[PDB]
């Protein structure tokens, strides 16, 4: 898998970052996950064990900054906000 | 001084003219009698969608100034602010992009709804003069890496339909010209609004 990819599509992008917060209030209100395997690693992008609006909000802020100054890539972006 | 940056809506499909959901964008444009009156001045410039009420959750577009317009940050630093479209939208952010910013929004269903999306603040130059026209720009882009939205929750071919004819219909480009006179001056018809002064000439 590529971190913050949910979707598989070669592309971090608003789309996966809707997916994960779709998946999360799914889950937030008892249905069942539907994120497994891979699919669950790559939505955990700051690696802290749960799939939350965390992890939603820093795969949309990568594709605003990759969509501007576009400076980092989008493994060190997610690498920034992981456990030491 | 703007440049025209954006580029050709090319993913598949590219012709939304059968949209179900045909969103439309539309920016301030104001106008100011006098040089006097302008000199100065903070617009709230507003980005403003219809036609795609309860349509769309999954959005990113950018939005360029003319180079003499002066920005003013909201209190986190960010040159636009989220409106009511997007108040039931939980992802919103914003980066600043030089003369320009790129707006993005999520939502865990299709809660996108009609109104502002977007403000940005913009002040008026000391030295603006009779017949100034200062425009403001909403430009699709896309590079191999990634590229502009306008989409549903799913993504779903109506939702692809529906961004083909926000990006080719819903904004002014370079394809879709503004007829607007104030633009026409400007040489900027890719252009969508402006702050604009009167030239007030017979
Ligand atoms: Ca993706
Ligand atoms: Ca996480
Ligand atoms: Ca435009």
């Amino acid at each position: 898998y590529r971190l913050g990819d949910v979707d598989f599509n070669g592309i971090i992008d608003g789309r996966d970052a809707t997916a994960v917060l779709t998946e999360y209030a799914r889950i937030s209100t008892g249905k069942p996950a539907e994120f497994v395997g891979n699919t669950a690693l790559a939505a955990d992008v700051n690696k802290d064990n749960m799939i939350d609006a965390a992890d939603a909000t820093h795969i949309l802020t990568y594709y605003a900054i990759s969509s501007t100054r576009d400076d980092i890539t989008s493994d060190d972006y997610f690498a920034l906000h992981q456990p030491l | 001084m703007l440049t025209d940056r954006g580029m050709t809506y090319d993913l598949d499909p590219k012709d939304g003219s059968s949209a179900a959901t045909k969103p439309v964008l539309e920016v301030t444009k104001k106008v100011f009698d006098t040089a006097a009156d302008a000199a100065g001045q903070t617009v709230t410039v507003e980005f403003k969608v219809s036609g795609a009420e309860g349509k769309y959750a999954t959005t990113g577009y950018h939005i360029y100034w003319d180079e003499r317009l002066e920005v003013v940050a909201t209190k986190t630093g960010a040159y636009a602010k989220k409106g009511a479209a997007l108040e039931d939208s939980s992802l919103a952010k914003a980066e600043n992009n030089g003369n320009g910013v790129f707006v993005a929004s999520g939502a865990d269903d299709d809660f996108g709804a009609d109104g502002v999306m977007w403000t940005v603040e913009l002040k008026v130059p000391a030295d603006a003069k009779a017949g100034d026209v200062y425009p403001i720009d909403v430009a699709y882009q896309w590079d191999p890496s990634k590229g502009d939205l306008f989409t549903d929750n799913k993504d779903s071919a109506q939702g692809k339909l529906m961004q083909a004819y926000f990006f080719t219909q819903g904004i002014k480009s370079s394809s879709n010209p503004s007829t607007d006179e104030y633009l026409v001056k400007a040489n900027a018809t890719y252009a969508d609004g402006y702050i604009a002064i009167k030239a007030g000439e017979p």
